[PDB]
This record gives structure tokens, C-alpha cells and sequence, in this order.
């Protein structure tokens, strides 16, 4: 009863969902993994 | 023949110089971060009623 | 609540009881290993840069 | 006494997602400087003994 | 044999006094006593003797151990005015511990065990 | 978790309100001398026993080699 | 709160993050983390070397050479493995000498000392069978000399020797089974280390003062992680120097000759970390008595938490005798590397007798006298 | 109590002797102990096998033959290790189907299910790279076909492929590294099994009734030791039949031919326990889409505790649908051993579509309908 | 400590030592080990 049971019962409202700021702060981790992979591999001037 | 026994001695020594320099700098940085964490304990004041 | 019924201290003018009733603002730390900065020193610490 | 600046704190230090890419570019440049210094010292000390010195001598 | 020990006992006493002088000089810088060097985890009789004590004696023993451990962390010794007041040989535990060990020796001659075990954790 | 009866006042300062490694240069010769004062007897008896027995053994081995000569 | 919801977070938090630890621990309490790190290093570099080694008597030496020259980073891995074994033994020997100095095996930590002695025996066997894998002259002839000690057992000695060899001599089946046993025993070492560490967490560590420390405990993860990092970096410096500048310093030149069963070297010696056991064996002119003496050394090591009295700084007579014991074991290390000679035989016999005297006579009796001096 | 004074005896007592277990567990709760017994058997037989196997091309086939005909009890060891993989997969598959039938992964046992899925993936990788080791035609060509499927990821394709091979084709470096990886992975299997069992002990097991069983619990060590012994004896009977009477029944005859990189066999099929994934891959006419579907199956397996509603009996619609799912999986297992034909391609596509339909549509939606019918 | 400290503290008495009947019944396990080894190895001409 964690997962689809939470949304079938009506426990996932517009509230209790993450805000736009929370999703942006989590979404800012996308650049970190890209920069880390480019740091690890170093394909310099490989962008087309 | 001395080259034949150790064919990569020059490359090993260059890597060893870089490693020794890096680890020697990192020893100072780690000592700094160790002493920063332990500073509230090394300078704490304990006052008690015991004299002995 | 009262401290005599909750903490239940010993009676007397012991060194711990004096600081319990009136703590002093002139706290002395041990300075053999680290010397303190002047009190009230503001600003984000330089240790982050290090 | 010495103290980190507030405006420099608010830019490169307050968020980890900004701190980590700065850390990686600083790591890249530090490795480049250490490589340069070690290679320059080694080539200066052992001048005339390497294979490239013989090859450039034969030109 | 009898007076063998009779004479061999003052030499034991002299060596014991010299030993206690040296170790008590070592102990006094940490503010410790000779009875503080006994661990309830290391000996179950010492654990039994420690719960037979009044609470203020146990509070004082814990305070002395805390001060010594703080001094050991700081790589320091006591200051001169505190160091001159230290009494490393003032016993608080030897009478109770001697009684506990005598009781255990008495129970063992009749085949009975001690009415306590080691300190067991978890 | 092992209640300990104790009466104290404890004070602690922030690690960003004191220095980190500056006192390490002042205390370094004193700590060196204190270390050798504390461990002087054990290191000396170790050195005396090890190097004396090694030297006696090497000397007698050299005498043994010389005794085999013609 | 978040570690209260998952078991694996809770166990890790309790035993790594918020574990109480005495605040006055010095740098002699870093040998355990360093030994664990060296075991992890040995396992990683060995797993990487196993992808290029061939356990056959026609290809073992040649694959070692090919890994040295042709495999990218293969020389770093091979030298790292061969010198990490020596640094592993250095760190473990210093850890054991710390325990001997402070009397750390005493109650309630008898299980910790006993699991430690078990770990050390497994470590010795692991290193010995790993040294045979390059199949050089020392690798062949040391395995020949040491596994020939089984014939000291009467009646069934040669049968056990031939069963361990797989034949009438050290040959290819010996190398293959040694490779399998050598791959296997480090995982038993990892399990034994997990058990050994979980035994210590029942009561905690002892402190340099030798007193009860339950009044002054701090969290392990915040404070002793950095203190362990400092020692790990000092170990990494020595590791880098040994790998890159002096790679054959702690080795033997005869192990670079391929194995020849028809021509023995003039001086068959082990690695340095087995030289004290070898000196104990060579000092006694009887094979059965030498094997018995080694077994009695390890029995005395097992019996330390029950016969040993006497600990750290405040117990001064045993503290002084510790340095005599240390000089004795280093003299045993030096004597193993030297040839058989009447004076070396005599000095080795006296040194073995002093080791037994210290283990079985000084530790109970002098410990009891100093307990009577201090608290009688 | 004697077990209350040593911490090893306390843990062993708590988790193997006095552990409270529901008293109405039937014989379909013996899958886990059988899987652990098979893991231990595989580890023992393999460690014995590695003392006679040489992990090099031009020696591997001959070393297996020397093991089979010249090593005492070597044929028993090889056939036991070969058929034990099949029995291990039979037992683990029946265990997973039990968990699928009863809804065993639901709250609060989601960690148990997830660690099981991780164990299954490691088992698959271990069995595949161990199947490469004898170096026959099936070994070489299966390793070629599977590892040359990384050319479906765009751009970073053949780079990963050539780094896996250590070259430009499957050759001696691939075999040599596969030996090390195959030796190493079962210890990770044993550690993951210990973690998996420890995760179950937090909440205990479910029962065939599917109700709370806290009122009726009995000791494990007396009542469920002999019950596990009965099933272990049945498994030993099947194992002995497979080893001694039909040793090559479950295999492929082409793996008794030495590997030839220039000649390929007519039909390249894996072992039987890999056949359903092979049928899913071979049915879809696109390599990247086949790898995506294979990944999606395991992703839906991981997501099962959070999307799957519905258990054993008293939930009868999902109970009936389980048998269609079992028929679908067995059909996919049968289709993987056939040739590529338009009717078999169509049937395999329909079976893959129904597998995804059951895993992602039936389990949440039909389960929710059952809950609304029963308690709505 | 429990090994030699107990002997030195006078805690090991004849009344606390195990009985001679206990030592007889415990020491009877020695024949079990002998017959177990003879069963494992079977190194005999004893069957005749
Ligand atoms: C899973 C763990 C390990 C694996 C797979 C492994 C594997 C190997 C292999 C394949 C070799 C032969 C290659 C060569 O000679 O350079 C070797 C050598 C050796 N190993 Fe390890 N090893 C492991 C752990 C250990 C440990 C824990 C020790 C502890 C002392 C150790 C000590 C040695 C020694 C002394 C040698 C001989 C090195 C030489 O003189 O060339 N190994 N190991
Ligand atoms: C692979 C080998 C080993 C590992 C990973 C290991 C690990 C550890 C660790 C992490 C500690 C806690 C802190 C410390 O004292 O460093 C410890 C303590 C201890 N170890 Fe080791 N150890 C190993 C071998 C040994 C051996 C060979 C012995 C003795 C023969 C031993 C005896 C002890 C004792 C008595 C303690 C408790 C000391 C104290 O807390 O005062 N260990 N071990
Ligand atoms: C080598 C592999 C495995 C071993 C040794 C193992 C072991 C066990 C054992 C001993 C039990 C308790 C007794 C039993 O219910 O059978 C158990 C329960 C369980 N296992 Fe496994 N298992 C393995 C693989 C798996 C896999 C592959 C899965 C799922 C994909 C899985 C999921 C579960 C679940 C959900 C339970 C709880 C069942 C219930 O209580 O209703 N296990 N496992
Ligand atoms: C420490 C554990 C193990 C070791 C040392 C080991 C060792 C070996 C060795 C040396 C071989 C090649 C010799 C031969 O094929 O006869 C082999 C083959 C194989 N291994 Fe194991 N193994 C282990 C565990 C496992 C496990 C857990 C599985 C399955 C999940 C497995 C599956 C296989 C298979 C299927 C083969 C092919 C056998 C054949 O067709 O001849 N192994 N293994």
C-alpha cells in the first residue's frame, strides 16, 4: 500500500506534491552528473 | 640489460614524483580538516567540584 | 518548574552551583591547542576556502 | 581575522549543485599545473639523455 | 619458610613503596588515584564493589575519570596549584573490594558461586 | 545507553571562532622533547639490546669466517 | 529519523556514524582501519591481476611478464599487490604489538584477541600460497622446503605430503590448487574481519589511559573519520614510494629466475614477514621440535587473554619488559635472513627461549606482582 | 543461559533456533533453504573444480577433459557443478513464482523482493560467464552473440564492446577475465543472500492464508529443520539422478566440440534457464528495442511491490490470472529453443505483449477491483 | 580476568572443581574420537 494504492485512495493531492522550487532544486542535479561525466571522460571539443 | 629488467623506470619515476607531491599536499589539507573538526573538543572547558 | 525538585542539586556554594545560579559571560576556554578569535567575529569562515 | 567574502560565498558556496562543477574545473586545472611542473623539472634535469633529444639532434 | 617470609616481607614492602611512589607521581598529573585504575568491565568484583558505594563517592570517581580523559585528549597535565594538592593514595574502594573478595573466597570453599556475573551488554 | 552520574559544566567554542594550525608550530619543539622524555627509556633499552646482540653476532660471524682461512 | 525506516541504514548509522568512542584515542588506534584498507586494496588488485594470470607451470611466469610489459597499468597493479602484501603485514604486526603493549586482549575482550589470532594465521597461509604463484625459484623452493615439514609427523607424514602435492613432488597440480586456495582465502579474511569488528563493538575500545571511559564518549563518524583519513594518507605516501621508486626493495632477485627443480639456490629465504617463524624453526635442530615450538608460540598467543596480567603506562615493570620483547622479535626477524652458523644457532635458541619466557612467565607472574604492588 | 554470554551464540540462537515462524507454512515455503543449499553446493563444487581447470585458450578444453577422466571423483564434481546450476535455477524460479502467487513482496517486505531481484540478476550473469569457461562451440558463440549486443546503444557502442573483449573479438583475454569475474561473483551472491535473509527477519514470513499470523508462531529450529530436511532429500534424489543417470540431458552436444571462431554452428541457443529472455529478445525485430524490452521486464519486476495488488487465495481473479502468466512464461521458454519462423515470431510477440500486460495492467487494476469487491 | 587471576585470588577450590565422576564421564568422549577417526580412515587389519 505504498505506490499505486496511495493514488487510488486520493492521498496524492495538489498539496503534498513537491513544489516548483523543490523540483528545480532536484532538477539542478542534472547538470552535475553531466559535468561529472564530461570531467571523467574528457571528450574535448566533441560537440559535433 | 638494466633497461631490459625495468623498461618503465622513467615513467614510474615521473608518476612517483607526481604522486608524492600530491599526497604530501593532501596530508597537510587532511591535517587541517582533522584539526578543524577536533577544535571544539581540544579547547573545551570542564569545571567540576572535584579537587582531590 | 523549580530546579530543586527537578534537577535536585546539592546545597552549598560549590563551583558548579555558583555557575548554575549565575553564569559568567567571561568564559575561558583552553588555549594550549587553539587560540580563539576575538569574540563576536562575523563573516563566513575562511576554512571553506581552505 | 581573515574571513571569506560574503558575495563570493553567495555565488560559489551556498549550493552544492554550483559548488561541485567549480570543484571539477579547479581539479582539472590543478592536475594540469602539477603535470606541467613535474614534466618541466624532469625534462630540464635529464636534458640530453632522452630519446627525443637524440631525435631532435639528428634533424 | 615462616620467618623466611618474615624477612622477605620488608623487602616486599620497600619495593611496593618505591613502586607506589613512581606510579603515584605518574598518576597525580592526571588527577587520578590508585583505585581509579580498576575497571568494572575488567573485573566483576570491582563491579560489585562499586555498587556498594554511596552515590557521592561514585560521582567523585566519575568526575576524576572525566577530568583525566579530558587531560589525556588535550595532551596536558594539571597546573602546579592543582598538582600539589593531589592525593593518589587516598583509598575509597579497597575496604569494600577486600570485603567482596573475602566473601567470594568464603563461598568458594563451600562450593557456592558468587552471586553476580560479568557485565553483559546487548 | 549506560547512564553515568556526573556533575559538571561544559563549555565549547565554534570551530570557526578559533585558529586551526597556527599553534602547531609553537608547540612542535616542546612536543618533540616531551615525546622523547616519555619514551626515552624504552627506546634506549630496545636500541641497546638489538644493536648490541646484532653487533656481537656479526663480530663472531666474522671471526668464524676468519677461522676457516688457511 | 530516516535511518529508523530501513534496517540497513540503521545498522550503518549505529556502527559507523553515531558509535561512541573514547575521546583520548591517539594515533596508535589507527592500525585497524589501515589493516582493513590494506585488505580491500589487496582484494581489488588481486581481482584485477587474476584476469591476466594463468595458473599453469608452462604459462605462469610468462603471463606475469606479459602483464608487466603489455597490459596497460599492469606493472602498477602487480607492484601494488606485491608491496601491499608487505604493507599489510607491517600494519597488522604494529596492530598486534599495540595490543601486546596495552594488554587489550583482557576481559571483556577475549573474543577480539582470539579472532585476531585466527585472522593472523589465515593471513600467513594466504600470503605463503600467493608467493608460489609467480613460479620463480624462491616460489618453488620455499614451497618445497616448507611443505616438506609434514614428514616430521611420524607414520602418516609422507602420505599427507603427497596428498597436498598431488604427486611425488611440487609440480603443476600443486600450483593449480594453490591458485584456487589463494583466490578463496581472502574472502574468509573479509568475513573474519567483519566478525572481529562486530565483536569489538559490543564493549568499545580501550583508551591510552587504561581506565574506564564511559563518561567521555564521542561519535565515531564525525571525529574519527578524519583522524583515520590522515593515517590513510601517510600510508598512501609510503605505498607510492614503494611502488614507484623501489619496487623490488622488499623482494628477492631469485624469484625473477624461472623455477628449476634440479638446481636449488644457495640461500633459500622467505619474505621478510615470515623470517621470525623461520628463525624459530632453524634454531632448533629437530624438525618435530621446531614445528611444536611454532605451535606453542601460537598457543601462547591464544592463551594471552587468560594468562596475561599487566597493561599500559601505569603498569611500569611490564611496560619496560615490552621493549625487551620487541627487541627479541626484531632479532628473530634479522636472524632468519642469515645463514646457519654456530653463533646464529646459539643466539636464535636464546632468543626463542626469551620469547617463551616473556610470554609464559613475565606476563602472569610480573603482572600479579604489580597488581599486588598497586592495589594490595 | 549459555547462549546469553557469547554474542555469536545469541545471534545464532535468535535467528536459527528460537525464531518464531507461522505454524501453517506448507512445502512451498522450502524454496529459500533449497536455494541456499544449492548456492553452497555450487560454491563447494566450483572451488574443488578450480584446482584442475586452466583458464587459457589451448588449455581449457584439455584441462576439462583431464578433470573428467584422470582426476579421482572429477567426473562427479564436473557433472554435479554443471547440473547444479540447472537445479539452482529451478529452485530459484519456483521461489519467485511462489512470491508472485502470494504477493509476498508487498508492504512491509519490499526490501526482501528488491534484494531478491538483485540476487537473480547476479545469478544470471554468474551462470552466463561460467558457461563460457569450458571453451566449446556453444560457449564461444553464445559469448559472441550476447556481448556483441552493446552495439545498440548509440555512439558509445563498439567502444564498450571492445573494452569488454579486451581486443576485437572474443579471445583469450575475454576467457581470462571471465574466469576471474566468475570466481568472484558467487561471494557477492552469498553476501546478498545473507542480507536478503536478514531483511525478511525484520517482519517474518507470510502464511498460505494471507492473514496476520502473530497469534500462532512456533520455534524455527525444532519444527522447520526436519521439514527442510525432507525437501532437501527430495532435491538430493533429483540431483543424484541427474548426475549419475542423465548427465548430459540438459546440456547441448555442440559444447563438446572445441571452439572455432571461423565456423559457426547451425543453431545457437543458450542453456534452458536463459531461454525466455532469449525468446523475448529474438521475437522483436530490432536489437535496441529487444534490449529495451529485456530491461523493462526487470524494471517491472523491481516495481512490483509498489504496483502489485493481490495475493493468493481469497483473491480469486488474480489467482486465476497467475496460471495464464505461468503458461505464458513456459511458452516463452519453449519458443527460445526453436528456429526463427514467422508463426513463432508472431507467437513470441503475443507472449511478450501478454507478459507486459499481466505485469503492468492486471496486477494493479485487477487487484484494485478485487479490493473494491471484497472490502468496498 | 578469569584464567590465572581466579587461581591467584583463591577462587579455585576442591569444592568448586568438577567431581571425579564428572571427569570420568567427560573423558569418555576420548574413545568416541578414536572410533570416529577409525571409522573415517578405516586404516585397519582389524576386520580379519
Ligand atoms: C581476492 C583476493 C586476492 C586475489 C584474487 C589474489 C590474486 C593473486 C594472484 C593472481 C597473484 C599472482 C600474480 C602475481 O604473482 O603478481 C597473487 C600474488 C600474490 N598475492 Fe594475492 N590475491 C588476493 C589477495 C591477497 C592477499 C589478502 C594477500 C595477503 C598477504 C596476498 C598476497 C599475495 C602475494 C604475497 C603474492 C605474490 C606476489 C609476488 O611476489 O609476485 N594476496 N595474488
Ligand atoms: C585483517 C586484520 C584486522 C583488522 C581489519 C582489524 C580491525 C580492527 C579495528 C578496526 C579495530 C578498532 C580500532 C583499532 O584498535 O584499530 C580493532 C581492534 C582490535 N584488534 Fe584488530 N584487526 C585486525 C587484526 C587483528 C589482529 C591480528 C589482532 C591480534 C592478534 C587484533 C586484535 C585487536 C584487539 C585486541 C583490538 C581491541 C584493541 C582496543 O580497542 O584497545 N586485530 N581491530
Ligand atoms: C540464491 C537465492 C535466494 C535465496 C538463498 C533465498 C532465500 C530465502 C529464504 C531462506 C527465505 C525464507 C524461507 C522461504 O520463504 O523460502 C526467502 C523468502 C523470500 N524470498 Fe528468497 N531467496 C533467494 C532468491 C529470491 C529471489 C530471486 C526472490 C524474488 C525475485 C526472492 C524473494 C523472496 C521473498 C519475497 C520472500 C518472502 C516470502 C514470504 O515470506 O512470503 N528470493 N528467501
Ligand atoms: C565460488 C563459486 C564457483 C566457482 C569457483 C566456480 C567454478 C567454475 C569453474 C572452474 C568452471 C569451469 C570448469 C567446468 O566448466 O567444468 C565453472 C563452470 C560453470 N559454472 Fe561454476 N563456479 C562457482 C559458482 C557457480 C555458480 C553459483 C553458478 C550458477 C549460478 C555456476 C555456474 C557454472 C556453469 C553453468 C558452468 C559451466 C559448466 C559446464 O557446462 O561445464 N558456478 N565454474
Amino acid at each position: 500500500p505504498i505506490g499505486v494504492w496511495s493514488v487510488f485512495q486520493g492521498y496524492v493531492t495538489p498539496a503534498r506534491l513537491p513544489s516548483i522550487q523543490t523540483l528545480t532544486r532536484v532538477g539542478a542535479w542534472g547538470g552535475v552528473v553531466v559535468v561529472g561525466g564530461l570531467y571523467m571522460v574528457q571528450p574535448w571539443d566533441w560537440l559535433a | 640489460l638494466a633497461w631490459a629488467s625495468y623498461p618503465y623506470q622513467d615513467e614510474m619515476r615521473v608518476m612517483g614524483i607526481k604522486a608524492c607531491l600530491m599526497i604530501s599536499i593532501l596530508i597537510g589539507f587532511a591535517a587541517y580538516s582533522k584539526r578543524l573538526r577536533w577544535a571544539p573538543i581540544k579547547s573545551q572547558r570542564i569545571v567540576m567540584d572535584v579537587v582531590n | 518548574s523549580d530546579a530543586v525538585e527537578v534537577f535536585k542539586p546539592e546545597t552549598g556554594l560549590t563551583p558548579t552551583n555558583r555557575l548554575s545560579m549565575a553564569p559568567t559571560p567571561y568564559i575561558k576556554y583552553d588555549e594550549h591547542n587553539h587560540k580563539r578569535f576575538p569574540p563576536g567575529t562575523e563573516g563566513r569562515p575562511f576554512a571553506y576556502f581552505v | 581575522v581573515m574571513r571569506l567574502s560574503e558575495a563570493l560565498y553567495q555565488t560559489f558556496f551556498k549550493r552544492s549543485t554550483v559548488y561541485i562543477p567549480m570543484l571539477l574545473v579547479g581539479a582539472y586545472f590543478s592536475n594540469e599545473a602539477i603535470d606541467y611542473a613535474v614534466d618541466k623539472m624532469w625534462t630540464t634535469r635529464n636534458k640530453g639523455k632522452l630519446f627525443s633529444d637524440i631525435i631532435a639532434e639528428r634533424t | 619458610t615462616s620467618l623466611l617470609k618474615q624477612v622477605a616481607l620488608p623487602v616486599f614492602n620497600s619495593l611496593a613503596t618505591t613502586y607506589r611512589s613512581v606510579v603515584g607521581a605518574k598518576l597525580a598529573k592526571y588527577g587520578l588515584r590508585f583505585d581509579d585504575l580498576q575497571d568494572p568491565l575488567k573485573d566483576e568484583d570491582v563491579a560489585e564493589a562499586l555498587r556498594r558505594l554511596p552515590p557521592d563517592v561514585v560521582v567523585a570517581r566519575n568526575c576524576r575519570l572525566r577530568r583525566a580523559l579530558d587531560l589525556s585528549c588535550k595532551h596536558e597535565a594539571l597546573p602546579k596549584d592543582l598538582l600539589e594538592k593531589q592525593t593518589p593514595e587516598l583509598s575509597y574502594l579497597q575496604d569494600v573490594l577486600n570485603e567482596v573478595r573475602a566473601e567470594r573466597r568464603e563461598r568458594a570453599q563451600l562450593g557456592a558461586p558468587a552471586p553476580y556475573t560479568r557485565i553483559y551488554y546487548d | 545507553r549506560q547512564n553515568i552520574p556526573l556533575r559538571e559544566i561544559l563549555y565549547q567554542l565554534s570551530p570557526y571562532q578559533q585558529d586551526v594550525i597556527r599553534q602547531t608550530f609553537t608547540n612542535a619543539p616542546k612536543t618533540f622533547l616531551r615525546f622523547f622524555k616519555e619514551k626515552g627509556v624504552g627506546l634506549a633499552t630496545f636500541g641497546v639490546l638489538f644493536f648490541g646482540i646484532k653487533g656481537y653476532t656479526e663480530h663472531e660471524m666474522h671471526q668464524e669466517r676468519l677461522a676457516e682461512r688457511y | 529519523r530516516m535511518h529508523n525506516k530501513i534496517q540497513l541504514l540503521s545498522v550503518l548509522n549505529t556502527h559507523l556514524v553515531a558509535y561512541p568512542t573514547p575521546m583520548n584515542l591517539n594515533y596508535s588506534w589507527n592500525g585497524g582501519s589501515l589493516a582493513g584498507m590494506m585488505l580491500a586494496s589487496q582484494m581489488l588488485t588481486g581481482i584485477l591481476l587474476a584476469m591476466h594470470y594463468v595458473g599453469h607451470v608452462d604459462y605462469a611466469f610468462a603471463s606475469v611478464q606479459h602483464l608487466m610489459t603489455d597490459v596497460p597499468s599492469g606493472m602498477i597493479l602487480r607492484y601494488a599487490h606485491a608491496n601491499g602484501a608487505s604493507l599489510f603485514f607491517i600494519v597488522v604486526y604494529l596492530h598486534v604489538l599495540r595490543g601486546m603493549y596495552y594488554g587489550s586482549g583482557a576481559q571483556p575482550r577475549e573474543i577480539v584477541w582470539i579472532s585476531g589470532v585466527v585472522i593472523l594465521l589465515v593471513m600467513i597461509i594466504t600470503a605463503f600460497i600467493g608467493y608460489v604463484l609467480p613460479w620463480g625459484q624462491m616460489s618453488f623452493w620455499g614451497a618445497t622446503v616448507i611443505t616438506s615439514l609434514a614428514t616430521a609427523i611420524p607414520v602418516v607424514g609422507k602420505h599427507i605430503m603427497y596428498w597436498l602435492w598431488g604427486g611425488f613432488s611440487v609440480d603443476n597440480p600443486t600450483l593449480n590448487r594453490f591458485y584456487s586456495f589463494h583466490y578463496t582465502l581472502p574472502f574468509i579474511l573479509a568475513g573474519l574481519s567483519v566478525f572481529h569488528i562486530a565483536a569489538l563493538h559490543q564493549y568499545g575500545s580501550t583508551n591510552p589511559l587504561g581506565v574506564n571511559s564511559q563518561s567521555s564518549l564521542i561519535s565515531f563518524g564525525s571525529y574519527f573519520g578524519a583522524k583515520d583519513l590522515v593515517g590513510a594518507l601517510f600510508l598512501a605516501l609510503v605505498f607510492s614510494i614503494l611502488v614507484f621508486f623501489y619496487p623490488d626493495l622488499l623482494g628477492h632477485p631469485d624469484n625473477l629466475i624461472p623455477a628449476n627443480p634440479y638446481s636449488t639456490p644457495q640461500h633459500i629465504v622467505p619474505e621478510w614477514y615470515f623470517l621470525w617463524v623461520y628463525a624459530i624453526l632453524r634454531s632448533i635442530p629437530n624438525k618435530a621440535m621446531g614445528v611444536l615450538a611454532i605451535g606453542l608460540v601460537f598457543a601462547s598467543l591464544f592463551a594471552m587473554p587468560f594468562i596475561g596480567l599487566g597493561g599500559g603506562k601505569f603498569r611500569i615493570i611490564t611496560e619496560w619488559l615490552y621493549w625487551t620483547f620487541l627487541a627479541d622479535v626484531l632479532l628473530l626477524t634479522w636472524l632468519g635472513g642469515n645463514e646457519i652458523t654456530p653463533i646464529t644457532s646459539f643466539v636464535g635458541q636464546c632468543c626463542t627461549a626469551y620469547l617463551f619466557f616473556y610470554l609464559l612467565v613475565c606476563q602472569p607472574l610480573v603482572g600479579y606482582l604489580e597488581t599486588q604492588f598497586a592495589h594490595g
